[PDB]
């Protein structure tokens, strides 16, 4: 880089690269029917039937 | 809320249908 070019002199790079990002994998999820009440209030269900 | 206590009008129709005529 430039501030090290100020510091010392350079022959050809052996690998030119950047910064990247490291994150995990979701490794699956859980489907319903284990919740299906989510938009509605959890109180009012049977009273129609 | 918006989700509870709405059932009254059908029982009020029942009152008109049955309660009306004793």
């Amino acid at each position: 880089t430039h501030v090290r070019e100020k510091a010392i002199d350079f022959s050809k790079p052996f690998m030119t690269l950047g910064v990247s990002i490291l994150y995990r994998k979701p490794n699956g999820t859980n489907p319903s029917v284990f919740s299906f009440l989510n938009p509605l209030s959890p109180d009012i269900w049977m009273y129609v039937l | 809320q918006k989700i509870g206590g709405i059932f009254i009008v059908l029982a009020a129709g029942l009152v008109l249908s049955v309660l009306v005529a004793v």
